[PDB]
């Protein structure tokens, strides 16, 4: 919790320290285009970044500075990159409405998820690395079995584009946010909407869940940051 | 569509 | 840095006709 | 009295060979020292299947379940349905029926239900093109295994119908002393309840290995989709090396588990088939048990079958010792005259078996 | 060590019979070596490239019978 | 019907 890494639209990668209250390192040429997605391994030593240059770049933390490790160039622009909690899988979303799964250790291709009509915006993997969720602009959430890539169920969750979906830690339940300014609580096993949260006045751009899962934080186009606490 | 527009 | 080019298998699917499907199943 | 055996080793044959002979048999000391002694459910289920296609047979399983007495009846056959326990797939039960069905009073039309594939037993696609083709060569002109539903593990839900229309007095004498020339390699890449991309990737892995060859390669993509796709996701590949000159086949087959690469297994089975060819002289190993018994049950005539030294293994030897105990038939072996290979000729006198159950 | 004798000497176990002159069929798939060992063996396929009028019908059947009987005498 | 799998197992 002492450092923060930022990915800009200009292709630059920035790192900050809270104690120093200043920017330590900036990588101007991290990517030729916007670094749309950024994910970290569980160990925290390897960084994964997705950009509009159609490449995924791996970086290492050495004492602190970043060094580019390997480049994975894809056929299309990348929207989201997610690393499984076990660090065994790497899921990437493409504008072509397909999500590609890779093996993090060897970078061998594993699965090609298909069935989204519009590009997938967010990807999230269950704590047990069994279930994976894909949310796209087509207003649908699809839950897939990572063993064979099979869509267990497709849910018409929201009335507009769904930007972020997150698993609750140690459980298959998950949250979802969309441009309709509604946050919905779901059951990963029964596939039912547990609760609907109507507090946002506008589009909900980001969502995050606490490591313990006690509370959830959502921010929207109304400049409002609110904390949803489990009671 | 524009990639910047749809997500942001 | 190592650059790896991944041209994944095409997900486009040509479904066989029902009649050719029966012939293949019968064998 | 009863010819006696020990253990579960070759449980199906000692019953199958017993059923064909008409000689009563005792199997004893079945897993005596194990925590769960005695017969397994799938073995017990196999006993139920044997009773269904026969009449007049007495099957007695000891109180502890470690000893079974089997007094064979006549093969009668007919129409029936058999529920296969989850411990084994349908191929576990289809295989022994192939040995008895062509010598039946009535036609075998048996409906099987359960898992349709496994890592250790014959698959559907193996039987259709890997074992059955041997049967036509032995005189079983018409025999079919219809695939109504596929069932992958662990939940299965598949459906296969076994129909043999050819009823014969006994298989024709076997005369093959040459190494078949494989003309082309075929196969079926199948998957259940999954995206067809998986099926294509496996052919890619298989083709990668086999593209070096000078013969045609054509692998069918049998993606199963819908209500007939079973209750579990699963996939596998079987690749068959075929010889149109005299109708012969060599085949290999495996299925995939969760988290495996379709290309990897496609490479494995395509690589795998070549090893079966390398160990084969006239037949691959996985149909040696089928071919040898038919030679044994032929007319009072010497059949000849070419085998490779790689094929004469512990499984082959134990199979032969079982045959002698029950038929008193000995497989004599004479070396080939050629020096290019060390292939080997198996010569067997038939016991003069006849289908006395069929009506004339 | 002629194997033919070894086969019919039941006192010698098959495993013992096998080794001297060099598990269970219920597993239909036969034993094979490991894939990576299997893969290296056939980066080349060269080893296996080698594999790759009677007037009446009656006389034909008599010919088939007569030829077969002759085969028995030769092997006997 | 004749014959049977006379199961005397415990």
């Amino acid at each position: 919790g002492l450092l923060v890494i930022l990915g800009t639209r200009n292709g630059e990668l920035q790192l900050f320290d809270l104690a120093s209250s200043s920017l330590l390192d900036t990588i101007e040429d991290a990517h030729d285009a916007a670094i749309w997605s950024l994910d970290l391994t569980s160990d925290g030593k390897r960084l994964v970044t997705g950009s509009a240059d159609k490449t995924v770049k791996f970086w290492d933390f050495k004492v602190l500075k970043l060094h580019h490790d390997t480049t994975l160039e894809l056929t299309d622009d990348i929207l989201c990159v997610r690393v499984s909690p076990d660090d065994r899988y790497l899921a990437i979303s493409l504008l072509d409405n397909t999500v590609k799964v890779f093996f993090l250790d060897s970078m061998k291709f594993y699965l090609s998820l298909y069935g989204h009509k519009l590009p997938v915006l967010s990807i999230d993997i269950s704590f047990d690395s069994k279930m994976i969720i894909t949310s796209s602009a087509d207003k649908n959430i699809k839950i897939w079995g990572l063993d064979f890539g099979d869509c267990h169920k497709s849910l018409f969750a929201h009335q507009d584009s769904i930007m972020n979906v997150k698993f609750l830690p140690q459980s298959h339940n998950f949250f979802s946010c969309s441009k309709d300014a509604v946050v919905k609580y779901w059951d990963g096993e029964k596939f039912e909407c547990i609760q609907k949260l109507y507090a946002h006045q506008s589009e909900v751009w980001a969502l995050a869940v606490a490591t313990d899962g006690g509370f959830v934080v959502s921010s929207s186009h109304d400049h409002s940051i609110r904390i949803w606490e489990e009671t | 569509p524009d990639s910047t527009n749809i997500k942001l | 840095p190592k650059v790896i080019r991944f041209n994944g298998p095409s997900d486009v699917y040509v479904p066989p006709s029902k009649k050719t499907q029966k012939l293949l199943r019968s064998g | 009295k009863y010819t006696t055996f020990q253990g579960s080793q070759n449980f199906r044959l000692r019953i199958v060979l017993a059923t064909l002979s008409g000689k009563p048999i005792k199997i004893e000391k079945i897993r005596s020292g194990d925590l769960n002694p005695g017969l397994k459910d799938y073995e017990v289920s196999f006993l139920r299947l044997i009773e269904s296609v026969t009449n007049g047979s007495v099957i007695e399983i000891s109180y502890t379940g470690t000893t079974v007495i089997y007094r064979p009846g006549i093969i009668v056959g007919g129409a029936s349905t058999h529920i296969c326990p989850s411990s084994k797939p349908v191929g576990y039960f289809v295989e022994p029926m192939l040995y008895l069905a062509p010598f039946s009073k009535k036609k075998f039309s048996i409906l099987f239900k359960g898992i349709t594939a496994s890592h250790n037993d014959a698959g559907i696609e193996a039987i259709k093109w890997g074992l059955m083709p041997v049967m036509e060569k032995f005189g079983v002109r018409e025999c079919a295994l219809h695939t109504l539903k596929r069932g992958s593990p662990p939940l299965g839900g598949g459906e296969v119908h076994l129909v043999v229309d050819s009823l014969i007095a006994q298989p024709i004498t076997m005369h093959e002393i040459d190494r078949p020339i494989i003309s082309s390699i075929t196969g079926v890449a199948y998957s259940t309840r999954v995206s067809p991309s998986l099926v294509n990737r496996m052919i890619d892995g298989a083709k990668k290995v086999l593209k070096n060859l000078q013969c045609e390669v054509n692998i069918t993509a049998d993606v199963w989709r819908g209500e007939n796709s079973g209750k579990s996701p699963g996939w596998g590949i079987t690749l068959v090396a075929q010889s149109k000159q005299k109708g012969w086949s060599y085949f290999a087959e495996d299925i995939g588990d969760a988290g495996s690469i379709p290309e990897e297994l496609g490479e494995k089975v395509a690589c795998q088939l070549l090893e079966e060819i390398s160990k084969s002289a006239a037949v691959g190993r996985n149909q040696l048990p089928l071919a040898i018994v038919y030679m044994v049950i032929g007319k009072e005539d010497i059949g000849r079958l070419r085998i490779n030294k790689e094929q004469i293994d512990e499984r082959f030897i134990i199979l032969l010792r079982d045959i002698k105990k029950i038929f008193n038939t000995e497989v004599f072996l004479k070396p080939v005259d050629e020096a290019d290979n060390e292939d080997m000729i198996a010569t067997i006198k038939g016991i003069g078996f006849t289908n006395t159950s069929k009506k004339i | 060590w002629n194997i033919g004798k070894l086969i019919y000497m039941d006192n010698i176990s098959p495993e013992e019979c096998i080794r001297r002159w060099r598990v269970d069929l219920e597993k239909f798939v036969p034993y094979f070596d490991t894939f990576e060992k299997l893969a290296k063996k056939w980066k080349s396929v060269d080893a296996i490239k080698e594999r790759f009028e009677y007037d009446t019908w009656y006389e034909l059947q008599k010919a088939k019978i007569s030829k077969q009987l002759e085969i028995n005498n030769i092997e006997y | 019907k004749r014959g049977g799998v006379i199961d005397k197992r415990f």
